[PDB]
């Protein structure tokens, strides 16, 4: 409700530049050996527009 | 479910 991005990780991330859910974070699979990237294609322009722009309109 | 990355939530993408 203010941040233009969300982290879809299991324990940690690295990248953070998206929308509400259109951001592509990283995930150091809390219970894994490798770190993969999150899907930053979730064009939640509504979540984002309503997240950052929704509050500070 | 998805081995590797995760999803914040239902993630609304139009």
């Amino acid at each position: 409700g203010s941040q233009v991005f969300e982290y879809a990780e299991v324990d940690e991330i690295v990248e953070k530049r998206g929308k509400g859910k259109d951001v592509e974070y990283l995930v150091r699979w809390k219970d894994g050996g490798d770190c993969e990237w999150v899907k930053g294609v979730h064009v939640a322009e509504d979540v984002a527009k309503d997240y950052e722009d929704g509050l500070e309109y | 479910a998805p081995p590797g990355t995760a999803r914040r939530k239902r993630k609304a993408d139009s």
